[PDB]
């Protein structure tokens, strides 16, 4: 057994965390009660990675639901599948975070945090071999951003030798008008660079543009966006949840994908939104990236691809060999064989062949540059500093997160520019 | 000639031994420098995570200087 | 006596042990429950196959082997597979967390947690031995367990068994089957850490084996099960001299005299023939001279290199099956005139020949044709140093940007171990140059 401990926080955190559990429950053959009505035993082989086994043959998500307002918490169990969760593992506040990061990190989240920590430990100590954690949250919603990054900091203090894998949702003025989101995200990133091993950048700008342009949804709902995210999220865990040639776990992914501890922000991709050449073509196409970044604007440090479906893998071998050949100037030459692929037989519900694409591209600096621009438009003005400096923070705490993220892109640009000879 | 016959067999023993020795010591040296090293690293990670809790004290104490 | 204990480390080592020990059983007529109808010496004997199998009083023949992996996936398949009955549980040693493709975790972090248990199990095997000869260590270069734990074990074996012989079967990494971008790092580290502790190491290049399967068996996309079944045939040829009796049979240790001219130059190049499919072998019978020629076609080597653009310091032919020396001698004489076989100037050019009459076996439902006769050539050629150049080049590309080196340092290693390892490899490559230079 290799147990990941799941953790949803804040508004966006809990919602994208719910559809995750729905989708993999369905793939693994598990109904909203927690019993197994599935065809193939391949759906149980690695079932303990995300699922506590309960007598009566009931499987309980190893999940910790968290928020500083009980609204989101109620909608969860009311939602589809709400009754497969462990009732103890809900941990709600009351006051709320009010889209302030200082409220989630230092003050109001700080009080609720030790109660969450208690729930982590109980589930952790029940693990034969703890991989580590994955946290779903957003980087604009005060609870997910500030408390999430505080809960990371605290979990790392107590499990410094476990992997910290987060799904972070990036604010886009095309999806939320709330003015202080460049502040929240930048303060979260200052933390994510230092205390996570692997972060999938789930960009709302990229989810919006996708639904608008490719899906032609004139006005898309947080339910249309989050439809993208569950297909993404189901992809980048397929090698955790199912057997394969490789013994995929959260640490082997970090070792192979993170050439430098700070450059651990991944660009995810999904296809289709077909023939093996088209998946491969699309899955490297900027239009299928779940981060608003062009790969052809930087270079790939490392890449991992998951082919789901029933396909001639010899074809996939040549197809993936084709893309690197024809796109060689877009993969750093100083990391040999930096493109790996796995192939799973079970496709998600509804597609006969998907492909999922994880990419450490130096073009992610594109995403961080956007947020660094929205930030400085405010900080040059000192706008809204009272929501934070009132909660006790210094101004140099904003300057420091700003120079930290500035550096993170300098470094992405340093390795895009680097050459072998 | 017998004196030399026993020097050779004594040299083979001497060397087979000095080899088992330098191995045994090279390992223990490596394993020790490794324990030190790996620990120094985990202690560094905590000393800085813990300076994060001292800055959560300073931050909260500033907001009590607000009332 | 003259017993050999086999140690199978990590995924590749353990699965190749499966291939090998299933093949041995089929060669010696041992059933999956360990019983051997032909052995009338019950509970023991000093027959040749006893060098690899001990016998219980109840008639079971038990591999003198130990499987070690830092996680349980791969060894659990043994514990429940067709040959589960062959192995006493104590022989199958697993941990909980693997090395996560990290030499450091394999060698230090995770691996320090299990080494004593492993050496204790190895000792329980050595203690059954009336005249233990040495160890056969199967492992990958690429994996974190394969590389880091193997070398920890090798260091420790040198301490507990002094100069007693340690041979290696080492899987050299290939992009077509690689599992990790870091396999060059693990490769250089374990090669350096082990060089002093190994007496002879037979390298298997996964791309060589992959190509051979694709060309000669046409498997479109060969599996580990495809590769391992061919590896086991080459392993079986090298060990056939220890497990089988024979008038014309040459002990493997006698070939080692010729194969190792200096302690660091101990990497022989293996080449095997014929590897042919059932359909392509039907009605087509391959002569002693045909299979012998195959040995000098570079596309049949276990390692990709050009012996034609290097020099030989040794050349051995291990034949099994329907082969007599007259044929052999004829075949060699033709090849000598018609092929590019240049020896260094300091060693004789003769070919050392062994013949085991027991014909090769195939595994049920395998893709290899069952042939009447087969050969494995073992040559010491400077050409093998090409494989070190390739690997050394990949190492350098990443180590100049220090890519991934933090995962090693965070586990307790120092950059100095990397440069110390690489420098050893650089000297190894220069040693291979020096030996081929002419005398003065
Ligand atoms: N020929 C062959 N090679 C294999 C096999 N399994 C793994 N390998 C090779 O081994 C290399 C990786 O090392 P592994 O043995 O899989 O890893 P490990 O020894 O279990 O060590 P860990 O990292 O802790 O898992 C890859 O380059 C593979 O090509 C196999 O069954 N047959
Ligand atoms: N993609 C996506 N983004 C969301 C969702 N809900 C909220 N967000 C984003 O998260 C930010 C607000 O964070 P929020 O979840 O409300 O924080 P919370 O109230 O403490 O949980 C906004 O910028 C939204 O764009 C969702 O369901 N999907
Ligand atoms: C847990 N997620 C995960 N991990 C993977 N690993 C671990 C195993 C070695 C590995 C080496 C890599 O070299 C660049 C990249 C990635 C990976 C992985 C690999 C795939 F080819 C496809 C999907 C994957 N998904
Ligand atoms: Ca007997
Ligand atoms: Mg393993």
């Amino acid at each position: 057994m290799r147990e990941i401990v799941h953790i949803q926080a804040g508004q966006c955190g809990n919602q994208i965390g719910a559809k995750f559990w729905e989708v993999i429950s369905d793939e693994h053959g598990i109904d909203p009660t927690g019993s197994y009505h599935g065809d193939s035993d391949l759906q149980l082989e690695r079932i303990n990675v995300y699922y506590n086994e309960a007598t009566g043959n009931k499987y309980v998500p190893r999940a910790i639901l968290v928020d500083l307002e009980p609204g989101t918490m109620d909608s969860v169990r009311s939602g589809p599948f709400g009754q497969i969760f462990r009732p103890d593992n809900f941990v709600f506040g009351q006051s709320g975070a009010g889209n302030n990061w200082a409220k989630g990190h230092y003050t109001e989240g700080a009080e609720l945090v030790d109660s969450v920590l208690d729930v982590v430990r109980k589930e952790s100590e029940s693990c034969d071999c703890l991989q580590g954690f994955q946290l779903t949250h957003s980087l604009g919603g005060g609870t997910g951003s500030g408390m999430g990054t505080l809960l990371i900091s605290k979990i790392r203090e107590e499990y410094p030798d476990r992997i910290m894998n987060t799904f972070s949702v990036m604010p886009s003025p095309k999806v939320s008008d709330t003015v202080v989101e460049p502040y929240n995200a930048t303060l979260s990133v200052h933390q994510l660079v230092e205390n996570t091993d692997e972060t999938y950048c789930i960009d709302n700008e990229a989810l919006y543009d996708i639904c608008f342009r490719t899906l032609k949804l004139t006005t898309p709902t947080y339910g249309d966006l989050n439809h993208l995210v569950s297909a993404t999220m189901s992809g980048v865990t397929t090698c955790l949840r199912f057997p394969g040639q490789l013994n995929a776990d959260l640490r082997k992914l970090a070792v192979n994908m993170v050439p430098f501890p700070r450059l651990h922000f991944f660009m995810p991709g999904f296809a289709p939104l077909l023939t093996v050449p088209e998946l491969t073509q699309q899955m490297f196409d900027s239009k299928n990236m779940m981060a608003a970044c062009d790969p052809r604007h930087g270079r790939y440090l490392t890449v991992a691809a998951i082919f789901r479906g029933r396909m001639s893998m010899k074809e996939v071998d040549e197809q993936m060999l084709n893309v690197q050949n024809k796109n060689s100037s877009y993969f750093v030459e100083w990391i040999p064989n930096n493109v790996k692929t796995a192939v799973c037989d079970i496709p998600p519900r509804g597609l006969k062949m998907s492909a999922t694409f994880i990419g450490n591209s130096t073009a992610i600096q594109e995403l961080f540059k956007r947020i660094s621009e929205q930030f400085t438009a405010m900080f040059r003005r000192k706008a809204f500093l009272h929501w934070y400096t009132g909660e006790g923070m210094d101004e140099m705490e904003f300057t420091e997160a700003e120079s930290n993220m500035n550096d993170l892109v300098s470094e992405y640009q340093q390795y895009q520019d680097a050459t072998a000879d | 000639k017998r004196e030399h016959e026993r020097e050779v067999i004594q040299k083979a023993i001497e060397e087979n031994n000095n080899f088992i020795k330098m191995a045994k010591e090279k390992l223990a040296q490596k394993m020790e420098s490794n324990k030190e090293n790996r620990e120094a690293h985990l202690a560094a990670m905590l000393e800085r995570l813990q300076e994060k809790d001292k800055h959560a004290e300073e931050v909260r104490k500033n907001k009590e200087l607000k009332e | 006596m003259r017993e050999c204990i086999s140690i199978h480390v990590g995924q590749a080592g353990v699965q190749i042990g499966n291939a090998c020990w299933e093949l041995y059983c089929l060669e010696h007529g041992i059933q999956p429950d360990g019983q051997m109808p032909s052995d009338k010496t019950i509970g023991g004997g000093d027959d040749s196959f006893n060098t690899f199998f001990s016998e219980t009083g109840a008639g079971k023949h038990v591999p003198r082997a130990v499987f070690v992996d830092l996680e349980p996936t791969v060894i659990d398949e043994v514990r429940t597979g067709t040959y589960r009955q062959l192995f006493h549980p104590e022989q199958l040693i697993t941990g909980k967390e693997d090395a996560a493709n990290n030499y450091a975790r394999g060698h230090y972090t995770i691996g320090k947690e299990i080494i004593d248990l492993v050496l204790d199990r190895i000792r329980k095997l050595a203690d059954q031995c009336t005249g233990l000869q040495g160890f056969l260590v199967f492992h990958s270069f690429g994996g974190g367990t394969g590389s880091g734990f193997t070398s920890l074990l090798m260091e420790r074996l040198s301490v507990d068994y002094g100069k007693k012989s340690k041979l290696e079967f080492s899987i050299y990494p290939a992009p077509q089957v690689s599992t990790a971008v870091v396999e060059p790092y693990n490769s250089i580290l374990t090669t350096h850490t082990t060089l002093e502790h190994s007496d002879c190491a037979f390298m298997v290049d996964n791309e060589a084996i992959y190509d051979i399967c694709r060309r000669n068996l046409d498997i479109e996309r060969p599996t580990y099960t495809n590769l391992n079944r061919l590896i086991s045939q080459i392993v079986s040829s090298i060990t056939a001299s220890l497990r089988f009796d024979g008038a014309l049979n040459v002990d493997l240790t006698e070939f080692q005299t010729n194969l190792v001219p200096y302690p660091r130059i101990h990497f022989p190049l293996a080449t095997y023939a014929p590897v042919i499919s059932a359909e392509k072998a039907y009605h087509e019978q391959l002569s002693v001279a045909e299979i012998t020629n195959a040995c000098f076609e570079p596309a049949n080597q276990m390692v990709k290199c050009d012996p034609r653009h290097g020099k030989y310091m040794a050349c051995c032919l291990l034949y099994r099956g329907d082969v007599v020396p007259k044929d052999v001698n004829a075949a060699i004489a033709t090849i000598k005139t018609k092929r590019s076989i240049q020896f260094v100037d300091w060693c004789p050019t003769g070919f050392k020949v062994g013949i085991n009459y027991q014909p090769p076996t195939v595994v049920p439902g395998g893709d290899l044709a069952k042939v009447q006769r087969a050969v494995c050539m073992l040559s010491n050629t400077t050409a093998i140093a090409e494989a070190w150049a390739r690997l050394d080049h990949k190492f350098d590309l990443m180590y100049a940007k220090r890519a991934f080196v933090h995962w090693y340092v965070g586990e307790g290693m120092e950059e100095g171990e990397f440069s110390e390892a690489r420098e050893d490899m650089a000297a190894l490559e220069k040693d291979y140059e020096e030996v081929g230079v002419d005398s003065v």
